[PDB]
């Protein structure tokens, strides 16, 4: 767990040095996109659950997996379906504000692929849930915020698959 | 918020050998928001609750608990 | 004559659609 | 059902099945012929149970087929009209097994969080229930009707 | 916690003797009205939420307490309010099927005085709640099961005052 | 405030306020009269916000309003008004609290459950505040009402 | 954990379709054979003490695993040997109460491979203590009784092994 | 930093960021300017910093230089105004990242243990950090001093 | 977990054979050298934090790894080395006191290689680390309480290595 | 790989019985069906291409796998989809043979899945085509035989799902 | 590609690239710019490529059109002009990566067997593909013109 | 196993759509870096075993790991030590060629921590010696060279690790 500050920070360590101008041109950068990414993660907590509904709405809703024999057919399966969605918007949000994907693999993408394997669940059906999912966040925050939402949404889906 | 209560507890499931005393008859701090589900414990555990004070709480407060 | 558009599906067992004729005959 | 509550109660309590759980199942294997019969009589009667009970709903909660209602438009009634079939199906499984774990351990545990999250008022989803169970405790003896409504009793308290 | 049943029993155990008939009478007593117990047991079971929310909209809504000012004010208030009444009706629901109100002073009136003195709760308007929630499952349930959710809510209110 | 949960966390940490949370207190003791402003052009025109903010809902989502739905009648309406009246309350308390916290402790607790026993729609809610917060934003300028749309926001996310 | 009834249920459910013949069928098979299953149940809940023995008395006493260097040696190790006996009778009579055999390798046979692996338990002897387990219940219950516990019986031992 | 405190304290929570965290990271956000030019100060000065700061502290504690002392001798000293150069360092990177888990989480957990187990006397470290902030306040205009001198006051503070 | 006493009893018991003469004279050494062991357990005890700090400052110190990328380089790294010394130290001084260095791949060499080797843990350094740390003890206690130390000193680094 | 006859011999000889007359009685079954089932291979080996691109006809073309995006898209994936359905009526003419679908999941569904999931194959489009595959061979070869194809044809496409 | 195969013929050899290998690379780097303006060429002029092409197509080959032919009925023609706007974008991206292994690893190794299960003459396709050949070296200088029909001289070719 | 060209190309098929200028802007930069590619590559043919080596003199040589217990002690191990450097910078040099790091964990990265978890290879000290050689090779071809050879390093230590 380290935004773009701590990984600097981590690397200048790593190597003795004291922070020369490419790490004050890299934290130069994190400090002037910081403001556009306060006001995404506002706009990202707005719409949380509707985000999360257009995502069902557009992917997984009246497909075969909603039916009977599907993995997100009972009440239980689609609460925990809302449940993991819900988790990977909200620890993208986290990621965008830190501006290192970190988080992502240490509290995501740890044992997720096991798990997942485990319990039955279609990891193709849930990327593009979170590719929807991104979809929609991007038409809602813009073309640069969607983008750098859609960098960790990517990771999140690279990591699953 | 927090309470303070006095409450005495006793073994009717099984004799315990070891001295219990501290278990049996005690008084403690107890979070408000924890009094609930503490409460109800005692109720299930059999236990009879004694003395509810809550010093520490100002009740009848909207805004900082 | 083979018409090229997408073959129909019939619909499986406990389908949206299933209930919708009767969707449009109740109130 | 009977047996599995049976079986997991005296198996967390580390004994054998008690004579008095032993007669319970035994009865229950007894009261399975009218059970079968309660859920031939719910099944081949649906359409009409649906039906009746989705109109009576809409004639009692006319605001969610209102415009700005979930259920407004062909496809969201027929929606509506799909997710009563699901509970009369789980409630004619609940029927069968004699108990309500099918109907709990299917379609009543996350269904606040679920109906929350589609924007459904979930008082409506109880009075269509009441209707269905209105027509379809219309529909039998009176026995039958009590031991169906038990059922039908269970969905509506879980609701709420 | 003691039934009818487990109250024969422990009485005719304190003084060492047998089962005599006169506990018998008791006994089936207690069966011939166990059967509409569990009948109304079953009816209350299933309508709890609607008996509750006509309780409150009977007394508790345009007074000053669910108004500002009152101790039903704010959401976590009304929120453990409609949890104070709920609780009520469950514990009368016990009560009613055990034919004994040990349960109601052994886990609702136990330490519920002091607790409503404490946070300030006003007992005259949860006994009014009480009494409201009363006649509701009495119109709701019957007559004869009515009296007997009737003596055990003013257990409750007698052990509340 | 910003100073209560500054204070809890020291606490909760078991150590002194670290001179950045005194420069955050520091900040906010600048900034109390921008908030001053932003609480006083909300409690000016707060009938205004009310009666356009519950006409653009009644207009968005017809279903409070409809026979059979929450908010029918005269007193309804005026009692769905008057809860918007909170929500506003609320929202001018957390605006001049530089914290989201005295929102949370009156209104946001247990809203889900209590309007669950009322029966109210809790995303009819969130839309009402959507609507309050467009409105409200509308009135401001344009850095006050970014302000002003986080509590609105914020409020919105915790409903829905 | 599911019987007879509820995998049956869970089949229809997960094709989405209604309760056909050859499901009613199988209901009528298991309805038939419930009143044989509850007597052979209270008859192996009469005597769970003696078949254990019985089992240990056929195969593991007097040989090597009870002298010393046994793994049945101690008496800790011959108490938790019963236990473990008394445990496989338990289980097997609950998977043929109902008539299927999730309960074992949901909570029987889940982690039994690798604990017994890495205590040291010798796996074919408790198989063959189990195999005597079994014979000696199929001569205390009858021919088809006997049978449809030493399915279960031949289940534990499968898993085990 | 701010930005992970405010991240981890959102995560535990299992909420997003409030607004008002959202503004607390906006307002770091703005001024990391002037963190970046204090970090400058601080950085470009440093042989002056220490050097004057081990001269003042062997000054006002000359018993750790004497023979008997810790830091007696060529190396020692020089490994004295080591230690002092990572406290500096530290300095200047809690003076950036805006919060002390930069100082706390390199070079303040076990500093007792670590003095304790090389034979240091810990006050005298802390009339050390008292030089070094004395040399460095000295050193910037006011409120940028008072922005360092926060950082320096957590480590005298962490001393003791 | 064992001593000389124990581990003699164990294998006199895993014969099944009662204690011969073999057995008594083992025990009459341990019970002649227990003495030595006691003393040198305290002369230990006096002086656990010199020895510690001894040793890093024989070893550790102005080398590599504690100036900036070495793996002793921060004062947590350098709070934990203290703390993994400590340990060894403690541990040899149970195994000196028992007589068996069961306790030390029971509690120290357990996972301790696969730790470090996760942690990026140097284990030529800590095995030079503990070296120097019986070379400083030996020094303490003398020579032949100073060989009875090093032998599970020389345990501990080969089951590190 | 069993037929009928060697099912019956193998369940006859783990008994380690004779042949009794429920085997012959088996036995005389398959010794009737044998020449529908030689007739209905030579009318399935007849038309292998034109069941195959019929029912690609029916179900796959013109939809959205046969579009861009789709799993069906390429000339490599049309060419391994023709011969994925290849296999499927092979196999279910292999299996109508014999009477006795062991030679389905031996070879057919015994990596199947897995396979799939790993590839991104739609299961349920794949199941849809072996159905009206189903369809026409039954179409084909007259209503019992059609229906003695289509039990291997729906066990391949239960063992698939 | 040029680089994939490249990499992938030195990387069977387990050697690195020869330096004949990589002045063929950079002539092909070089070559980029050229290969992109074909690319442009072919791909701003495709509606009349794709349509002069089916018509002098079904000129010449009029029984695939005529009835019996596999491309019958308005559908079956305009079916089939997907496919030749399919080989023309392979054509582009053939034009692209500077080698044919984009074609052929997309829409050349199977062709024959799949239009042999859709009843498909393929000489008529190689048709198809000769006249849109024509039509594009119609429309380019002449060196782009070569470059381009060696592409479509490799799809030609590998029809039959 | 796949260039940039190959990488665009696929993104565009997938998305079914036609090249945009975005992959024009894509492809362009790939072709003015494709001249500074091929003579970086050609100088890294140049000097493979000295790059090699200077690495091993670098990091390797002259510590533990090429003393008695190293991992790197024999012959053998020397040998395929020297193997495996050279398969590192191959490989570093197809990925600067492809301008993709397809190849690195197609190839290289697929079972390569498994195989050097089971052998006991140490990875920290095979990572040192992959950026020991990125170092001297960054010293050979220059800076722009240098880095964009030593992304492809940070690759292969990155999937290492
Ligand atoms: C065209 C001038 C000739 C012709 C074409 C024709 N094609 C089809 C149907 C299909 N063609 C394909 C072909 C491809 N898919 C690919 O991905 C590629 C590589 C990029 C190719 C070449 C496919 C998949 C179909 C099936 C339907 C679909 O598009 O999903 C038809 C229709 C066949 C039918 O039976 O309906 C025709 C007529 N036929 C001619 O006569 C011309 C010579
Ligand atoms: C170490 C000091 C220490 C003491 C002494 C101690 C006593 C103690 N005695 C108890 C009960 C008791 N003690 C008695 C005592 C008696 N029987 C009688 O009637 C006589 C008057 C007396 C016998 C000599 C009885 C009857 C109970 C149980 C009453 C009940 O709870 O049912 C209990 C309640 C829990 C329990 O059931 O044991 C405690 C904690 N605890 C301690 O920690
Ligand atoms: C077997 C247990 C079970 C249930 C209950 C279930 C419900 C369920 N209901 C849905 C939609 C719905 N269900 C309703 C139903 C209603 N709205 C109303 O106003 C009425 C009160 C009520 C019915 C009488 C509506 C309107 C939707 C559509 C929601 C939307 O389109 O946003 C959906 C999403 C689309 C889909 O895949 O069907 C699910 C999964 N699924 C299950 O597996
Ligand atoms: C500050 C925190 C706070 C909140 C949130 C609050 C809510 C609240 N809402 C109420 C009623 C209500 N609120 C509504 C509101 C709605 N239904 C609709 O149709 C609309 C969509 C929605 C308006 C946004 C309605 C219709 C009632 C009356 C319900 C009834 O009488 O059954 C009442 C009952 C009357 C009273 O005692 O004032 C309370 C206490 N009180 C508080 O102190
Ligand atoms: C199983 C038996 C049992 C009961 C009954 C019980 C009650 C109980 N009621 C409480 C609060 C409460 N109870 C009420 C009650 C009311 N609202 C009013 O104003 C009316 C007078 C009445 C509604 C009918 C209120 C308002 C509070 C919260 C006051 C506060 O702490 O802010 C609390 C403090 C914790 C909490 O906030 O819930 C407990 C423990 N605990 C138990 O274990
Ligand atoms: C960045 C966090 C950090 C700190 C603080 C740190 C301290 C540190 N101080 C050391 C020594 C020392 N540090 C001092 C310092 C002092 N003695 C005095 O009398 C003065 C009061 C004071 C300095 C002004 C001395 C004298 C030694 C040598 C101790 C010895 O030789 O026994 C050593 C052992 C030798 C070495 O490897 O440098 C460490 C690791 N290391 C770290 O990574
Ligand atoms: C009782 C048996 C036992 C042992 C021995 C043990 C060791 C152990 N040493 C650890 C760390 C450590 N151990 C060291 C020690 C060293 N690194 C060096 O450079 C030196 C060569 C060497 C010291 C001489 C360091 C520096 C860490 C911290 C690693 C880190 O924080 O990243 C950790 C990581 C978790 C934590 O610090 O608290 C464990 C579990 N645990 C046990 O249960
Ligand atoms: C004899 C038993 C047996 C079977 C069945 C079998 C299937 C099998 N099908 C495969 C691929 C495939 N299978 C399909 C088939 C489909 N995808 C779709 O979209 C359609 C829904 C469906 C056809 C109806 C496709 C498109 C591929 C190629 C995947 C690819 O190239 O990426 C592969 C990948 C390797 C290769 O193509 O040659 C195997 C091993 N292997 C066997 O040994």
């Amino acid at each position: 767990m380290q935004d773009a500050i701590t990984s600097v920070i981590n690397s200048a360590d790593v190597q003795g040095k004291y922070l020369d101008g490419s790490a004050m041109d890299k934290l130069k950068a994190y400090f002037t996109t910081g403001a556009l990414r306060v006001r995404a993660a506002s706009t990202i907590s707005a719409n949380a659950a509707a985000i999360v509904k257009e995502a069902v709405a557009k992917s997984l809703l009246y497909s075969d997996v909603t039916r009977p024999g599907g993995n997100m057919y009972t009440t239980r399966r689609y609460a925990a379906c809302i449940r993991d969605l819900d988790y990977y918007l909200r620890y993208a949000t986290y990621a965008m504000l830190a501006g290192d994907p970190s988080i992502l693999d240490e509290r995501v993408l740890n044992g997720l692929k096991e798990t997942y394997n485990s319990l039955g669940v279609p990891v193709g059906s849930t990327v593009q849930a979170i590719q929807a999912m991104k979809e929609v966040t991007a038409g809602l925050v813009g073309a640069d915020a969607g983008r750098e939402m859609g960098v960790y949404f990517d990771y999140i889906c690279s990591g699953l698959s | 918020r927090m309470f303070k209560i006095t409450a005495c507890v006793p073994s009717q499931s099984r004799i315990r050998t070891q001295r219990e005393l501290q278990n049996t008859y005690f008084t403690k701090l107890v979070p408000y928001d924890n009094w609930f589900r503490e409460q109800q414990r005692i109720m299930k555990m059999g236990g009879k609750i004694v003395k509810v004070q809550l010093a520490t709480g100002k009740p009848g407060t909207n805004t900082g608990l | 004559v083979r018409r090229f558009r997408t073959p129909d599906r019939v619909p499986q067992a406990g389908d949206p659609a299933l209930f919708l004729n009767m969707a449009r005959s109740a109130q | 059902s009977i047996v599995t509550k049976s079986i997991v109660n005296a198996d967390a309590e580390a004994r054998y099945l008690s004579p008095g759980e032993l007669d319970r199942i035994k009865a229950f294997v007894t009261s399975g012929e009218s059970r079968l019969r309660i859920a031939e009589t719910l099944t081949g009667s649906r359409e009409r149970i649906i039906k009746s009970a989705g109109d009576a709903l809409f004639q009692k909660r006319p605001d969610v087929v209102s415009p700005g209602g979930n259920a407004y438009g062909e496809e969201m009634t027929a929606t509506c009209l799909r997710d009563m079939d699901y509970y009369l199906r789980l409630i004619t499984y609940g029927v069968v097994a004699g108990d309500v774990t099918p109907i709990e351990e299917i379609g009543l545990v996350g269904v606040r969080e679920m109906y929350k999250s589609l924007g459904t008022p979930v008082d409506a989803v109880a009075q269509a229930v009441r209707e269905m169970k209105a027509v379809a405790t219309g529909m039998m003896s009176g026995d039958d009707a009590a031991e169906a409504g038990a059922y039908f009793d269970y969905v509506i308290g879980a609701m709420e």
